[PDB]
């Protein structure tokens, strides 16, 4: 199984790999990808894989993966070789995929992408959103 | 042209220290000599989405003295825009071609922010979201306290009331830890105190700050004595009168305090500021106000006039 | 004089094609180099009996941009004049002692009209009588038309939507009949069809038009797609359900359409233009709207100053 | 690749792997899950094929792809050996993952599974709500 | 115990030919026989999410005439809930802890079948669910055609007025095509058309219907002639004028009906039907009305006792 | 005659255990074996001042579950006074001329006592007076915690939510609170934290409580997890955000619970419990709903009733 070309990310934890292909939009392509889910890993016991043909993720878009897949390996695959080795790092700004935990921002009601600037506490990871100005804990964002 | 020209203004967090200067000093200049045609031909916007008469009054009385004109709207209730059917987004998208510039005050917090990502390059400036920022409140009070100070460096500032909920002293508060060996005393009911994020920002910046439970352990040592309302919501009635009387200011509080002492209130003071002290050197809340004209005027000037004010 | 100085403006039917014209070029002078003094020291009333916060920000700017000056009203749900105890006719025999024109929208048909002969010499401008006309609506499209497509004879024109009680699509069929070789295409749910006696003046005119049942059947040959609201009163939730599908339009419906191809809407579309349209080169709804203000800049520099515009 | 034992749904058209996944919650297990998507066919141009090791679809769940995957084969597979394939065929109801296009029925706001009667006619499926009484062609329930 | 004890009475569409009878020989049999201690000890809430004062007063009524004690309430702004947030289903959850059965009327469609699920072993009584079912208006004018016929079967009915958007013609049309030999007459204007659905499910039983533009066309063939109201929001006014001739009925109008034909009408009437039709032999509907209290009695009857004492 | 024979049912503070004992064994009697004509021939005035429907259905009920007949009235904006002028004490005295008792609710705090004032003769039930009481509700929380769980001593009782402002929690606190080596858990955010009035009368009586920051630190001891609304006005919309999860109960949460151990909560919830808790063995907070009928029932016949004939 496996690719010629393309992007192969592995070392995904269970239950995250559906995650990532619903947030990130990864099906909705023509290229072929192949996904396994809940292997065993040893490396870390049950893992997901994902891979995306004739498609590649610049250094951001493989930083958007922190949040859910932090010990995660981006692989970059050409000519059947594994050409680029990448590991996700915390980014600075999250768009799109988050919705805002304040129920009187501006943000839900409206054509706008969700954005919140990223601050990495001792403990945890500070959100603060765009519109509202309000930070929350990842936690708290992440949970619905 | 002058660093704010053609600029959005939306937060206080977005402004530097010499943006606050930059406003202020354009401020005092146009208080000490008018320029009632500087804005001859431009057309704002004054949207309400959400009323407030009195902010409203007051910015476009500061449009009016630079000469401009006013087109706008005040929703108590009903419009259908903005709000209820159509997006923000569109109504802006629409205003932002007939008018110069978009004052607007609105319910939900980031929605000046909003409104700059549809109105191309016409400013928009921040009356109001929700419980987010007040970015002219905090310039006037920040003019008022320059004026009768001398100064923003170096004051012993007191802030009462609903500290927890008051979006008026959140920004005071982060506009004078721009500047430098500001002491800050917090006194408020339990139920209302400073949020810790912004105990934490002092912090960080090394800036003190201390609580009290009543106006008159600090009397004696500050500069600036801020008053903000306790609306009884916010509190359950019994609650309120048991507490009350630390929040309250009369003239007889006044006894020890500094001759420069200023007491500022965003007003309404209904229920916090007896009467008498109207009447005393340090009762300055109406002058305060009287300077939400010049600190808007500035700001309209800055905005759309490319070069500085003389 | 210019043929309009001083003439009321109540209804397209009164309007000639040259006037349209005339109009129209207007506008595009205005636009193309403003007089903001040119209105200096008049006065219009500016009377919404009944509220349209668009409509009137968008007439009160044009106003200001040429100088005049503005008092007015609008009526959410209370004012004693012009409908409850007082006639309107007293209400416009007062109102016409003190300014220079009358700008007017109503809820019932026929105010404006009833408005001129009360008024004496005072202009008054229809800005929309109940179900009945709309004449800055549809000048505004015309110029829009015009200017987009560099005429208003021979085009492919596709309506979609409320076409039955849409007051706005009405005036800009009779409209557009008063120029030659116009081709009309009707997309509407049966219960909301085009009616007939629309229909029987463009067959008496020999203008073509035909009923479509999608906007795909006529995509690729439309000049203008002009979009329409479709309230959901007028229809049974589960019936506006079953049918909706045919009067909204997205992105991937425009694959095939024509380079010159415009996408109008008069406002709010929330419910039948997806925001994907709004940055393709066919969204021309927002431009549609700041040409509103040249529009009716036009009308009023025509009716209050007797020289024709340069 | 080869499994041992489960079922084995072939021959989705493209665009309809991943719906499945998310409508029918087919990640929700700690099974060993392949997909292909976006695959080349011989008669089809293009599929999506799903594998889930250890896990059976009833006849009525098989229906429930009627919808989306008409043309769909479900592969029983016990020791590398298919030992049933069948086909969707038209269920008589349609539960939960569909949802009512009258914005006036009570199934919104509440704590109820949306159900569908279903009824086939000449170039479309009818599908009448349980709640509203309301009936829609299924072209208006899919409608993204 | 008979077929309907502890049933929901939800849909017309859930009652069978014979349960129809059931309800109509057990209100001939109470109006005949009352049993006005039948029900002592239940308690009914009567629940009208909206408003409807014709149907609960008649409602409760018949609990009265029963015996049966009654709680409940009317809302749209004055009840604590519908403008809370607590769900429909919690509400049942409550109710069905306090009383024996539950009549409710409510403003979305499916609200009475959504609450069978919650209300355990109490039965629930649909006085009506959005623009879906009212079984127990149906109920009325099926008792009141039955009485007045002396049968279901073998009928010309007409039905005049808003056929697409009445409820009460929608299920009495099905409830009718549960009999054989029935033949319908629809009078309504084009925008008002009794919908297809229920004209194909007329073809797939082979029950003739045929379409007529007055009731002329009718009368002398006429058993029952049903009138209902046309909201007149739900034409434009215009409209309104130019069709309503065609659906109004006066005494003059009856000249050649049989002596048996009965005028009915749900109510309210306003333009509908002339007040000189009152004198007639034929005028009904006050009757039917009256009826009500005899349906709605057989009803609460037969879902909350075992056995017919009767 | 029984100790309540004609009492006042005012506060929770004016009942002994021994009166607490006595309608919680009357409520489990008449639960067991109605007696649906104990109060047949009286008149019960259902008085909401404030309106809830809630506790209005179940009161009434209780009336005629016992064969009293009802008069009443429910306000805010529609009854004949609460906007007109008329004393509170002039409305009881006309009252008291009618019926035989007066249960009420009412917006101002002592209003119930107020009322007894004026009643002569009449016994008067609190149906809740602003935040002070509202006995009958913790009446039937007793009822239901006795009925789970054989006593009302020796219990671990937790409290979730908003114990501030709770007027039920505050209540069932002081009425457990005279029962012997009961233990007590106060789980809510800071800003809600139950107030120390509360915790100064426990610790005067050598009671155990407790704070704890998530329902997971006491959940294997529990006996009853009382939840309360929080509601979001009390917090501010992003405040709310960060703290909800430790107020918010799922069915995951209960993995650990004694066998014995129920769910109440005196209703609405929203957010507070997760419906999938509803099919749990746990969920016991309808029941309570239920039970208000019968502890609503045992407070009537004891009061209007000389001799336990049960
Ligand atoms: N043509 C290729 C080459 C490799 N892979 C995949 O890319 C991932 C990493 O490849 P490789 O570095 O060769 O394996 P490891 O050395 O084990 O990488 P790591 O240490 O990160 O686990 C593996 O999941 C492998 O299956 C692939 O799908 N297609
Ligand atoms: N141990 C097995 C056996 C079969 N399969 C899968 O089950 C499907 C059907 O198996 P099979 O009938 O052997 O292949 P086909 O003949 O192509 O079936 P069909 O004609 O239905 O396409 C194939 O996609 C195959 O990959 C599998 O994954 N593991
Ligand atoms: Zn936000
Ligand atoms: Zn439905």
């Amino acid at each position: 199984e496996a690719i010629k070309r393309g992007t192969v990310i592995d070392h995904i934890p269970a239950q995250i790999g559906f995650k990532l292909l619903s947030l990130f939009k990864l099906t909705e392509t023509d290229q072929r990808i192949t996904i396994g889910l809940n292997l065993p890993s040893g490396e870390m016991g049950r893992k997901d894989l994902i891979k995306i043909e004739n498609t590649f993720l610049s250094e951001d878009q493989v930083d958007q993966l922190a949040l859910y897949a932090p010990q995660a390996t981006v692989n970059r695959i050409d000519n059947y070789e594994v050409v680029g080795k990448s590991r996700p790092s915390l980014p600075e700004r999250i768009d799109n995929v988050l919705v805002c935990p304040n129920s009187n921002c501006i943000s839900h009601a409206e054509p706008v992408s969700s954005s919140f600037a990223v601050r990495k506490r001792a403990n945890d990871i500070a959100l603060k959103c765009k519109y509202c100005e309000k930070e929350f804990s990842h936690n708290v964002v992440l949970a619905n | 042209a002058n660093p704010l020209y053609q600029k959005h203004i939306i937060s206080i967090n977005d402004l530097s220290r010499d943006d606050l200067n930059l406003v202020l000093a354009t401020a005092a200049k146009l208080k000490a000599n008018p320029q009632p045609e500087l804005l001859k031909h431009k057309v704002i916007a004054s949207c309400f989405f959400e009323a407030s008469t009195r902010t409203r009054l007051s910015f476009e009385t500061s449009m009016h003295r630079l000469g401009a004109s006013v087109v706008g709207f005040s929703d108590s209730a009903n419009t259908s825009l903005g709000k209820k059917g159509e997006t923000l987004a569109d109504t802006i998208s629409v205003i932002s071609t007939y008018v110069d510039a978009i004052v607007m005050r609105h319910p939900q917090e980031g929605a000046a922010r909003l409104a700059t990502e549809f109105s191309g390059n016409v400013p928009v400036l921040n009356a109001g979201d929700g419980s987010n920022q007040h970015p002219t409140q905090t310039l006037l009070d920040l003019f008022t306290i320059q004026e009768t100070q001398g100064r923003l460096d170096n004051l012993h500032v007191a802030m009462v009331g609903d500290l927890k909920y008051g979006r008026t002293v959140h920004s005071l508060t982060q506009a004078l830890a721009k500047f430098d060996g500001n002491r800050f005393y917090f006194i408020a009911p339990d139920a209302l105190a400073m949020p810790q994020y912004i105990l934490d920002m002092l912090d960080e910046k090394g800036i003190a700050w201390s609580l009290h439970s009543s106006i008159e352990e600090v009397m004696a040592e500050v500069d600036i004595l801020y008053m903000t309302r306790v609306q009884k919501e916010r509190l359950d009635p019994s609650e309120y009168a048991n507490v009350k009387a630390q929040f309250v200011l009369r003239a007889s509080d006044l006894h020890n305090a500094k001759a420069n002492m200023k007491v500022l209130h965003p007003l309404p003071r209904v229920d916090e500021i007896a009467t008498d002290v109207d009447k005393t050197p340090h009762a300055w809340y109406f002058q305060q106000a009287g300077n939400g004209i010049f600190a808007r005027q500035a700001l309209l000037a800055l905005v759309l006039n490319r070069d500085l004010v003389l």
